[PDB]
């Protein structure tokens, strides 16, 4: 895996490490790519344990795994926040985002890519006192 | 006037646009909902999905705000409201493009109108049927949009209308986030403006007078920034009543009703009245086969314009 | 004509005073820009509002869009944005 | 690839790759470090930065792991180890691109070898010099790169050398991620493997025999799946020695050393040995301008595969 990392072959290394029977090959901290968030409205941590418990109970009483796909970290259970909105199109955002670093705003791949390449703009779509260039 | 055939086997009852104006949903008495899309290249209305929804004639459908997703509510005469969410990983014109969310079985009467609330009030909903009960449903659970809880339950009519008498019920929200929550509710011949009081309950705020016969359609003019709210009303008479509402016990702010204008140009029943995006064009349809457009020239008084016959 | 009213107002309305009518006009024009699917023009309007709210001292007076990312640090279990 | 001419005004002493093979850091005796980059266009080497690092001859250099940033570490005859972090905002070939992090001026003698530990040990650094003691510098918090604490001070010699000018020290880490931590010390004429037991302190594990002269290089081999490990040592006498290290599970594992091969094919003095990433082919550069590649044959005995001459 280090040899694969030495070349620019990272997706191949991800394929190799994803289905490795040895669970402690690279890293011993477990989830090193986990990004836990605090809520933008109430400030408590987005863990959503009640929603996970309810969806696990519903998927145990039923016979489908698609109910558990309703679980996500785009909503808060403490303050009942509904969804996270895109910074450009203001649509719900559930599966893949694109974080703008200095200001902390989400966005789709297509929206952020259009705003920063097709329109050749340099600021955040939400409006921020700075330049989030390229 | 280019026509496109929607494909229903019976009478198309309610046609509604979405927020962006590139999608229309048509419900009919063939117990079907058809969603059409406007391609930017072909510039023609093509069908996206058609699926069976209810066990009776669907008479009112409405789109949700696009910030909550793609949700279509649907009221029919089988005393149910069904909520339809769209999963984009399904084939068009297959019947599985729009997935069912909930069934609102609380109505003991055939429902006539359903309107979604404005997006700043949450994912709320309104119901009105032939039992005189106005029902508000909120989606208070953010994890799944299948648990819609009834919040408010008013009584517009004292008793339900009889079996053999015709009745019409229309709903209209106030699309202003700088005013308290209002809901223009039409009874048989009574038009009521509601308000959300400080106690969290709906209260009767104002009553639009006149309305000697059945009210077919109520449309609140969009709040463009003007200091007066406008309500358009189509009656079973030939009257298109436009009310000028100015806002200044257990209500946030009192409000007055002034009948701005009243027009008898249709010589029939004004079946529908609708507004533009800016509330500058009033479209009214009557029994004379004519669709009339209305504008305000040189003053606040509304004057007629282009008349479209069909 | 709420478009011209909003674009005229944003030059000096949050910068020198504050009134509800300009906020209504700005929100109405932003909603209309969303309804026409002109999201890029809405974002340009937002950055123009944020650029024209700079006072002589330099303090922003615009009601900018709030933060949406509050990353919890893995080593200390605390907010990186306080 | 093609050979490129450096801007160095004197002899180049230690040349070390980065992790990805796209950058080359050359330290020289003219008090300079020149870091090059491999351009994808035209397939030729272009200079990126060239700055003065020490006040004397820089004799060793090493890149850190890529997860901890762009860090090089330079040991010279100023009894110091200075670390350099790359600042990409500055322009190339300007001299302000690489900024000093910390100077570990703790050796009473001139330091000869600096080596970074494998990335699974944390940001850990090693030093060997004329004082005769092995120093280990760890960043217990890798959050800040300027906080280095000496965590192990092990005396690799019974006595310090009286003849300080005639000495040469080298270090080589063991890249085995799941074997215990092993470090190679070649002080003057010995070669000692150091392990970390349950005590958290270094202990002598095994001693490579032979080595009649000064040791100018040492190189542990990356064993990908082999049941043994290889250590290559180059000497002043001119003999390549390859040691077959076998490990079987106070130390947690005992080591037996068997001299697999011995090669005096460099008619002179060997200055460097280095394995490849398989642990199969071994380079060996001498003072005659010749570079030889050694690959193991069918038997357990290495043989010379090629000779590279620089006429
Ligand atoms: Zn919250
Ligand atoms: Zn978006
Ligand atoms: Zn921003």
């Amino acid at each position: 895996l280090l040899l694969l990392h030495r070349y620019e072959l990272f997706g191949i290394a991800a394929d190799v490490l994803k289905y490795c029977p040895f669970e402690d090959i690279m890293g011993s901290e477990g989830d090193q790519s986990s990004i836990r968030l605090f809520c933008e409205r109430c400030g408590e941590l987005i863990t959503n344990e009640s929603s996970k418990e309810k969806l696990r109970a519903e998927a145990q009483q039923t016979g489908n795994k698609k109910i558990m796909d309703k679980f996500g970290y785009w909503y808060c259970d403490s303050c009942k926040k509904k969804n996270t909105s895109c910074v450009l199109c203001e649509r719900p955002l559930k599966k893949l985002t694109m974080v703008i670093l200095p200001c902390g705003h989400e966005g789709h791949f297509q929206c952020i890519q259009e705003w920063f390449l097709d329109e050749n703009e340099q600021e955040c779509p939400g409006g921020c006192p700075g330049v989030a260039f390229i | 006037m280019q026509p496109f055939d929607s494909g229903h086997d019976d009478l198309v009852h309610d046609v509604v646009y979405d927020f962006y104006g590139r999608h229309v949903a048509t419900c009919s008495s063939d117990q079907h909902i058809k969603v059409f899309k406007l391609d930017k290249d072909t510039s023609n209305w093509e069908l996206s999905d058609s699926w069976r929804a209810h066990d009776s004639s669907i008479v009112a459908i409405d789109w949700a705000s696009p910030e909550y997703g793609r949700i279509i509510a649907s009221a029919s005469y089988d005393k149910t409201v069904k909520l339809w969410e769209e999963d984009p990983d399904q084939e068009e014109c297959s019947g599985r493009r729009w997935n069912k969310l909930c069934t609102l079985n609380d109505s003991k009467g055939s429902l006539y109108s359903v309107k979604f609330a404005p997006a700043h009030l949450g994912l709320k909903l309104a119901c009105l049927g032939n039992d005189g009960i106005l029902r508000l449903y909120d989606a208070l659970e953010p994890s799944d949009l299948r648990s819609w809880t009834l919040t408010s339950e008013m009584k517009v009519l004292s008793i339900p209308p009889a079996n053999h008498l015709q009745s019409d019920f229309c709903l209209s929200w106030c699309p202003s986030r700088f005013s308290p929550e209002k809901l223009a509710v039409s009874a048989l011949e009574q038009a009521i403006i509601y308000q959300r009081g400080k106690d969290g309950k709906l209260h009767v705020a104002a009553k639009l007078p006149g309305h000697k016969s059945l009210i077919r359609s109520i449309s609140w003019a969009p709040s463009i920034g003007r200091w007066y709210q406008l309500i358009a009303t189509g009656c079973k008479d030939g009257r298109i009543r436009i009310f000028k509402i100015t806002e200044k016990a257990e209500l946030q702010s009192n409000l007055q009703v002034e009948l701005l204008s009243e027009h008898d140009d249709h010589n029939g029943e004004v079946w529908s009245v609708s507004w533009n995006l800016t509330g500058t064009i009033l479209s009214s349809a009557g029994d004379d086969g004519k669709v009339r457009l209305w504008k305000a020239t040189y003053s606040n008084e509304f004057k007629c314009m282009s008349v479209i016959t069909a | 004509d709420v478009q011209s009213a909003a674009l005229i107002s944003i030059f000096g309305s949050p910068r020198y005073f504050r009134d509800q009518r300009v906020d209504e006009w700005i929100q109405t024009y932003r909603d209309m820009l969303k309804s026409w699917e002109l999201f890029s023009m809405r974002a340009r309007f937002d950055v123009l509002r944020s650029k024209l709210s700079r006072t002589k001292t330099g303090v922003l007076t615009a009601d900018i869009k709030p933060r949406q990312i509050y990353i919890q640090c893995q080593n200390c279990k605390q907010n990186i944005n306080t």
